[PDB]
């Protein structure tokens, strides 16, 4: 029945990715004195399906100057990573329990950029290359601290396994102990997904659509899920990382309800941030992080290695 | 079958290794390396080196990422190469894929072989050992010894990266 | 078994999605539809000419930075050693050196953009 | 004195980030030595047995090691139970 | 010697053939320069896992840390190959023939 | 380059403790305290002789003592152990943390009965 | 290169080299080379001319590739032996696989190609560092592994180095190219005796080092890189070109100068090992070295050469530069033959 | 009237709930009612094989108590 | 080493890893600790030249422990034999090798 589990972790997510679009439209609208989609079915609950069919029956544009083989690999690579990087998440009991969960988290998160990379190159245009290279610049500043914050926070968890995160957070939230890191992790998770103040790669007002300029119909529709499935999964990563809920050993219902609510609350804040602030500049973004973020990471990581030894509070390895 | 799955994973490591060593367009070679790097993670992951596989995966994605930026920055042509367009890389491509084909056939057919070394093809599963690791992973615990046993290695390595930023600024200074 | 089954299932589902996307919708191509987009007018003509970006120096340093993030990753297992006195000194060496490399990288311009 | 305090104040105004990093980074190096639990931390690591305590042969004149894993003699760690 | 050690060893062999047998792109050559690191890293990881050489398990990453250092300075040689010659193809740099 | 010596089939015949993981772990603490003399002599011989083929008989002795310890745990404190090992068994890591209540009943049972 | 960082620019080259002599672990020996390699590049581009960046890069691909081959020779030996200690290799191909790599580090075999090429672009000061210091590290490894090197391998590659090295010198007019081919030939001289006795290769290394030291000292002092520019130096400073001749005689190895003792002792040791045809062959081929030494001397001090009038401006001023130790190396590398028994100190 | 936002996240709340619900119950169903065993180390994996061998039915999640032994 | 300082000033920089029989973290033995123990104390201070002949029949026993060269040859020969009579159908494996 393991295959049934695989679809049960894919299809329910896919509808969750679908309804994030409708929720974002309504959340953004109601934060705008607007109403949001409410004509497609009741309360606009049919809107994602309305856009769903249109895109997959939309004319999938093939640009002549594009390199076709690389053109099609990028949407496949973007979506494939998005789903497969859900599998180590410890929703009560993780689907794929591995001793190095967070390392696998970073690996496919780092693999994700090659979607916007190859697509940006294959589109063969000015706005295509501008978006792809600033996508390098946005993400080049990005893995260096993402690993450090992950290392510093987990250093008192005990290991890289995602399941044991719950045992560490059994008594109090992780955010109580590393709130300076949590704010900094949250900005980066807001940043790794190219969202809200850091959306240079898309840049509607300044790059029309960036990498997505020559991407229509399903090839576009695929790009939307990869972006939005990464939003939910990264927030779920933050929810377990910093706000690990209680887990009854006999009723996984309790953790599942609490964990999902935490992901919903965090994902709304992603839309909350997306509505409020303006958009940075890709030079300021890099300057913000390698001049202000990265120096704080090293000292905070310095603090979070010295702290367990000085307090005789090192965590068990097994 | 999955019994010689490592035999397979070893191969596409080299087909990707061949593809980018045939010197296609620089970013195309970047794809040719990463497929080999990605499958290369699989081989060492199969043997038990989970941490080694993840790190060679993680930083080489980071390594190849910065390579792509430079390729399109000042190392790309207005008429990019492909593995098929130019006959030279086409000749390099076709030579690579028959070189492994003729050899892995020979190695598998005879299972004794002579080239350079002697090789019993048999099965890579064979040399795994009847060992127990207890409540610790050797592949991860040995690396953890870097900070307790390899102080000299830490000093020499750490120092070298520091000049590594010095040289990376020394030679780029542009007068 | 499970891991590549999970990997295979995901690439398969993606392939079908693009397959029905790229085949079903009753295409009609007329050349100018496939022409490159240049914000309403024609492209000047290039997009493969060398896009000289100005963060080259910050680019390679990121590679050097990652090389040492791999070094400081075994810390969770390194903390479970019998010689924390040595492990703490060598650990703090890496962060001190990493800050030092950045500090030189910062002070001698470096991080600043090329104009 | 006055110059040093002013330079700190000028820093704290012009930049709050690196001074905060330098401060908390500076502490992370010093108090590990002054901490009175660091000698306890190594003891905890030593206490945790990952390998078997392989027994050793008797030849007499060995009062320290016990003959049974309940005997009073031997290394005891009630310090860590309360700690 | 098993086929896993075999096919990895043969992998470095055509990595050399790719490396020194050159072409009209210095980037693609240095691509093969960091590529042959893959074989040696994967090769080395195979033995010390196989031999249960716990201490030598840090030698791959130590090897791999120095690996991109060659690439790191290699890329910086490229940029002023471009800064002063615009392009990358390895024929315009011949003024030192004399 | 020589012979290989291995005691014949009849030599390595002994009934083995047929209990599962959680049963052994739950009784492991009391098993270690009680049947240590056969354990200590067996593994000391294992490390000294450095050859199982010269230590098979001590392997027979440890199984028999493991039998007798498990035989008496069934005879007197049968039920409290059954609750203990099944409650340990439910957890995915056999953690002793989620069994303190059942452990207390088992601990006092063997404290007075055995 | 900023003066303060220019010091540590060279410091890691020395310590990176020093790691090669002092380590007993193969990876550390490997590590010492790129630390030498990665820091050797920027000083080669300290002047930073398009020729300098040209000169540095050909060094990099040649040196990085050689270190790349160096890595597997360790690994195959590790795979077939399981030890990292610097001893004989236990697998023949790994031995030949290393000897192939260290040669490219050294410029012995046709690999010698990269040596004259890089010397031109890199400055005289950088060349002073290259042909002298960048040879100590590969020699130390070869001396340690001298037990199990294939004698017909090392001898063949040594014989060619003195062959092309001497022969390629009879075409050049730029002193740096002439100097590199001279170094290439001397590269062969030490390495021929490497299997038989390793004391002599140190002795010839020392004589080569001090002489090449003193040699470049004179070139910087004369501030010339072309025979014509050097031909001028008879006017401004006749002492510099007068000693230019004498050390050029030690080049050829003509007794009673110092340069004879390396060739003398090596021939003696080789003849003790019943190799007489091989030492005789390099003895003849060494005349080619001496030939372009003589022509270089001829345009230096035997025959006066046309000078200019604006050079009488130079008569008013002098060298404000010094670098100490030129007076010592001229003496040490010209009059040391009466002290042959001191070679036993190396033993 | 902000209530209209809730139906959107309401179905989403169920949507993320299904995976964690599915995996927990699938593990509970396949592994004999008991929670799925975790093998992060060779000792756990070695322990799992012993259970499978002594199970007889070649299934780790079949635990036989004292009734198995004499 | 060329210029031995590790011995001189008395500090270990790289000897701790040079061999697989040296002390390992938490006493994790190598695959061939028994062989490397015997080989090392066989040819110690006796001489590199006076090692390849006398500490030989013990050295290949170690080199076999790393690579299982002729041991894997044995398995290949046995498995080759299986293919050449199973097809000929003289012999059937005992139920121990089925279940
Ligand atoms: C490494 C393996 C590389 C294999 C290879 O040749 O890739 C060519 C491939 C196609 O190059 P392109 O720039 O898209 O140009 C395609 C046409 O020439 C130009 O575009 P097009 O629209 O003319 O393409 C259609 C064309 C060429 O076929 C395709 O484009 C189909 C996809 C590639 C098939 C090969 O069809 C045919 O020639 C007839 C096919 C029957 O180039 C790549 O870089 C793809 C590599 C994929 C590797 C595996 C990734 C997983
Ligand atoms: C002896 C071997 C070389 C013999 C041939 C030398 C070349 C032919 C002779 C002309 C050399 C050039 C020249 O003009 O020489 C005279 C010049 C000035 O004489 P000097 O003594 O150095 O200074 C004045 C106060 N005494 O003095 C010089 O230029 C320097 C003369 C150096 C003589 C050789 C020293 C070898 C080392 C002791």
């Amino acid at each position: 029945m393991f295959m049934i589990n695989i679809l049960s972790l894919i299809i329910p997510i896919l509808l969750a990715v679908a309804f994030l679009t409708l929720v974002e439209r309504k959340v953004l609208g109601y934060m705008q004195l607007r109403k949001g989609p409410n004509v497609v079915g009741p309360y606009g609950l049919l809107q994602p399906i309305a856009d769903a069919l249109k895109l997959v029956t939309k004319e999938p544009l093939r640009p002549g100057t594009s390199s076709i083989s690389m053109f099609i690999i990028a949407p496949i690579l973007g979506l494939s990573l998005a789903l497969t990087m859900w599998v180590p998440l410890p929703m009560p009991y993780p689907l794929i329990n591995m001793n190095l969960g967070v390392l696998f988290m970073l690996a496919m998160s780092s693999l994700a950029v090659y979607s916007i990379l190859w697509s940006g190159w294959a589109s063969n245009s000015k706005y295509a290359l501008i978006g792809a290279l600033r996508a390098v610049a946005q993400t080049i500043s990005y893995e260096v601290t993402l690993a450090i914050i992950l290392l510093s926070v987990l250093l008192m968890n005990g290991s890289y396994t995602l399941s044991t995160l719950i045992t560490t957070q059994e008594h109090i939230w992780m955010i109580f102990t590393s709130w300076p890191l949590a704010m900094m992790w949250f900005i980066s998770t807001l940043a790794e997904t190219n969202r809200a103040p850091f959306d240079l790669t898309e840049g509607e007002s300044e790059l029309v659509s960036g990498f997505n300029v020559e991407y229509a119909a399903g090839p576009f529709a695929m790009f939307f899920m990869a972006e939005y499935a990464n939003i939910i999964m990264m927030n779920a990563f933050t929810a377990i990382l910093f706000l690990g809920a209680s887990h009854d050993p006999h009723t996984p219902e309790l953790y599942t309800i609490n964990f999902v609510l935490k992901t919903l609350a965090l994902t709304i804040t992603f839309l909350w941030i997306r509505a409020s602030y303006p958009r940075f500049r890709y030079d300021q973004l890099m300057h913000l992080l390698w001049k202000s973020f990265l120096p704080l990471t090293l000292a905070l990581c310095m603090w979070h290695i010295s702290l367990p030894i000085m307090t005789a509070s090192i965590p068990p390895q097994s | 079958m999955t019994m010689y799955i490592a035999f397979i994973l070893s191969t596409i490591f080299v087909i990707g290794f061949v593809g980018f060593s045939s010197k296609p367009s620089p970013i195309y070679g970047g794809l040719g390396l990463i497929v080999s790097g990605g499958v290369g993670c699989g081989i060492v992951l199969n043997f038990g080196g989970s941490f080694l596989g993840l790190m060679v995966f993680l930083i080489y994605l980071g390594g190849m990422l910065v390579v792509f930026g430079y390729t399109t920055a000042m190392a790309t042509e207005m008429y990019p190469e492909v593995w098929v367009s130019n006959k030279t890389v086409f000749g390099a491509f076709v030579s690579g894929l028959m070189m492994e084909f003729c050899m892995v056939y020979y190695a598998l057919k005879e299972e004794e072989v002579e080239i350079i070394f002697k090789f019993n093809g048999l099965g890579d599963w064979v040399i795994y050992d009847t060992g127990d690791s207890g409540f610790f992973s050797e592949e991860a615990m040995g690396i953890a010894a870097l900070y307790s046993y390899g102080t000299w290695l830490v000093i020499v390595t750490g120092w070298s990266l520091l000049i590594g930023v010095v040289v990376i600024m020394e030679i780029t200074r542009g007068n | 078994m499970n891991i590549m089954l999970t990997l295979l299932t995901n690439v398969t589902l993606a392939s079908l999605l693009v397959l029905i996307a790229f085949w079903l919708p009753q295409l009609n191509a007329y050349s100018e539809k496939t022409s490159p987009y240049e914000c309403g007018f024609d492209p000047m003509g290039s997009a493969r000419l060398p896009f000289s970006m100005k963060f080259f120096l910050v680019a390679i340093t990121f590679l050097l930075f990652d090389l040492e993030i791999a070094l400081l990753l075994p810390l969770p297992w390194a903390s479970q050693t019998n010689n924390l006195k040595t492990m703490l000194t060598m650990a703090l060496f890496l962060l001190i050196l990493l800050a030092a490399s950045l500090a030189y990288e910062w002070t001698q311009k470096g991080l600043e953009w090329a104009e | 004195a006055g110059r040093i305090a002013s330079f700190l104040k000028n820093a704290w105004a012009k930049e709050p980030v690196l001074v905060a990093s330098f401060a908390i980074g500076g502490l992370a190096i010093i108090l590990p030595s002054l901490s009175p639990y660091t000698n306890y931390a190594i003891r905890i690591n030593r206490a945790t047995p990952y390998n078997y305590p392989v027994p050793l042969r008797d030849d007499g004149n060995m009062p320290d090691v016990p003959s049974h894993p309940q005997d009073p003699q031997g290394p005891s760690l009630e310090w860590l139970k309360n700690l | 010697m098993p086929l896993v050690y075999m096919n990895i060893i043969m992998a470095f062999a055509i990595a050399l053939a790719g490396l020194l047998m050159y072409r009209s792109h210095l980037m693609s050559s240095l691509l093969c320069l960091e590529g042959m690191m893959l074989s040696l890293f994967i090769m080395s990881t195979l033995i010390i896992l196989n031999t249960h050489f716990t201490l030598a398990n840090m030698m791959p990453i130590i090897l791999l840390v120095f690996a991109a250092c060659e690439a790191a300075l290699g890329l910086s040689l490229l940029v002023m190959v471009s800064n002063t010659y615009g392009t990358d193809y390895v024929q315009n740099l011949n003024l030192l023939q004399c | 380059p020589g012979i290989v010596e291995l005691p014949t089939l009849e030599d390595l015949k002994v009934q083995e403790v047929k209990v599962s993981s959680s049963v052994l772990k739950a009784a492991a603490h009391h098993y270690g305290a009680q049947c240590d003399k056969p354990n200590k002599e067996f593994m000391l011989c294992r490390w000294e002789e450095k050859d199982p083929r010269r230590c098979l008989e001590e392997g027979k002795l440890v199984n028999q003592c493991a039998l007798d310890f498990f035989r008496q745990i069934k005879r007197h404190c049968a039920e409290p152990f059954t609750e203990y090992w099944t409650c340990i068994d439910y957890s995915g890591l056999q953690l002793f943390r989620h069994c303190r209540k059942q452990q207390a009943k088992f601990d006092e049972c063997v404290l007075d009965k055995l | 290169m900023n003066p303060i960082i220019y010091t540590t620019l060279i410091m890691t080259v020395m310590s990176g080299t020093m790691l090669v002599m002092i380590s007993s672990h193969w990876l550390l020996i490997w590590i010492g080379f790129e630390m030498n390699l990665l820091a050797m590049i920027p000083v080669l581009m300290k002047n930073f001319n398009p020729r300098a960046t040209e000169a540095a890069t050909k060094y990099f691909l040649t040196q990085a590739t050689a270190s790349m081959m160096l890595m597997m020779a360790i690994i195959i030996n590790l795979l077939y032996s399981g030890q990292w200690t610097i001893t004989k290799m236990f697998n023949p191909v790994a031995m030949t696989m290393m000897t192939m790599a260290l040669a490219m580090k050294l410029g012995l075999s046709p690999f010698h190609f990269w040596v004259p090429e890089v010397t031109q672009g890199i400055s005289l000061q950088a060349g002073l560092l290259l042909l002298t210091w960048q040879k100590l590290a590969p020699l130390s490894v070869l001396c340690q592994i001298s037990q199990s090197i294939n004698p017909n391998l090392m001898l063949t590659m040594a014989m060619l180095s003195i062959l092309i090295g001497g022969w390629g010198g009879l075409n050049q007019t730029q002193l740096r190219k002439i100097m590199a081919y001279s170094s290439i030939a001397h590269m062969g001289w030490m390495t021929a005796v490497l299997p038989y006795n390793t004391t002599m290769t140190i002795l010839n290394l020392l004589i080569y080092i001090t002489m090449t030291l003193a040699m470049f000292m004179l070139l910087i002092h004369s501030s010339a890189t072309t025979t014509l520019s050097l031909s001028h130096t008879w006017n401004k400073m006749p002492v510099i070109t007068s000693l230019m001749m004498v050390t050029l005689l030690s080049m050829g190895g003509l007794p009673p100068l110092s340069g004879f003792m390396p060739k003398w002792m090596i021939i003696q040791e080789m003849t003790k090992n019943e190799s007489i045809i091989m030492p005789t062959l390099m003895a003849m081929t060494a005349l080619l070295n001496l030939y372009f030494y003589m022509r270089l001397a001829y345009s230096s001090s035997l025959t006066m050469f046309p000078s200019t009038n604006n050079m009488k401006m130079k008569w008013q001023f002098e060298h404000t530069k010094q670098m100490k130790l030129l007076p010592t190396m001229i003496v040490l590398s010209t009059l040391v033959l009466p002290m042959t028994p001191a070679l036993s100190s190396l033993n | 009237m902000w209530f209209e936002i809730l139906p959107g996240i309401a179905v989403m709340a169920a949507c993320l709930f299904i995976p964690g619900m599915a995996t927990a119950h699938i593990h509970k169903f396949t592994n004999g009612g008991k929670e799925k065993r975790v093998a992060h180390f060779s000792y756990q994996w070695n322990l799992m094989e012993r259970d499978r061998c002594i199970s007889g039915v070649n299934r780790y999640h079949v635990t036989k108590g004292l009734e198995n032994i004499d | 080493p060329f210029f031995d300082v590790q011995k001189r000033l008395g500090l270990d920089l790289d000897r701790w890893m040079t061999i697989q029989s040296a002390e390992q973290p938490h006493k994790i033995p190598g695959r061939c600790h028994a062989f490397e123990k015997e080989w090392i104390e066989c040819a110690h201070g006796i001489g590199g030249i006076r090692a390849e002949k006398e500490c030989k029949i013990e050295f290949d026993d170690f080199v076999e422990c790393l690579l299982r060269q002729k041991t894997m040859k044995r398995l290949s020969a046995i498995k080759r034999q299986r293919d050449k009579l199973i097809k000929e159908g003289k012999y059937t494996p005992p139920p121990h090798h089925l279940g």
